[PDB]
């Protein structure tokens, strides 16, 4: 029984690992996107751009 | 969604999207007028997008109005970045724990 | 500091997980003598185990 229980927990950890790793990847990309977004706002702060710009 | 991945340790195995893009950490920048801080990323992004596509040539009350919308967007983006970074950190701890626990199990 | 708080939160929960370890049959060696019982409070640290080694 004890060894079977260890097997159970091993399966659980496998699946949780996969899911959390994927989340990390996507969140990293999100962070870079938000960084560049913030950057663009800084540019928009310039008060000499014309309306086409 | 929670799951137990050991005899006692139980863990959050995925953060519902609202936590990521529709919340603020407990330390967000307050608005300078005290009204309330916008707290959805897309709401503020679309506010700014609408503001920029608005002609303001020589037309005060549109010039500064748009500028204020942009400022609010700036603050909002800052808070959003901090929130998502907090989520990243929590996941990093989760991964470190999982690595440590499995070795123990072996 | 809140990020570090979540970090310490994970580490603290890991400690609690270690403290509540089982024995080789599904009982708890970390209940001291009372292997028959669940030995710790996971909220704050209330210890429910035996009185003796």
């Amino acid at each position: 029984q004890a060894q079977a229980q260890n097997s159970q927990y091993a399966l659980a950890r496998t699946f949780a690992t996969q899911k959390v790793s994927l989340e990390e990847s996507v969140l990293s990309q999100v962070t870079t996107a938000i960084q560049t977004a913030q950057e663009k706002i800084v540019y928009a702060g310039n008060g000499t751009l014309s309306d086409d710009d | 969604v929670t799951q137990q991945v050991d005899s006692a340790r139980t863990m959050v195995i995925g953060h519902t999207g609202a936590q990521i893009f529709n919340s603020i950490t407990s330390n967000a920048v307050p608005e300078p007028d005290g009204s309330d801080s916008e707290k959805n990323l897309f709401v503020m992004l679309d506010t700014a997008i609408a503001a920029l596509k608005t002609p303001v040539e020589g037309n005060n009350v549109e010039k500064e109005k748009a500028a204020a919308a942009i400022d609010k967007t700036n603050r909002g983006l800052k808070n959003s970045l901090n929130n998502v970074l907090t989520v990243r950190a929590e996941l990093g701890t989760q991964l470190s724990e999982l690595s440590t626990l499995d070795s123990l199990g072996s | 500091r809140a990020s570090l708080a979540t970090d310490l939160q994970g580490i603290r929960d890991q400690l609690m997980n270690l403290a509540n370890s089982t024995d080789g049959n599904g009982r708890y060696i970390f209940a001291g003598y009372k292997t028959e019982a669940a030995p710790f409070d996971q909220a704050t640290g209330g210890y429910h185990g035996g009185e003796k080694s």
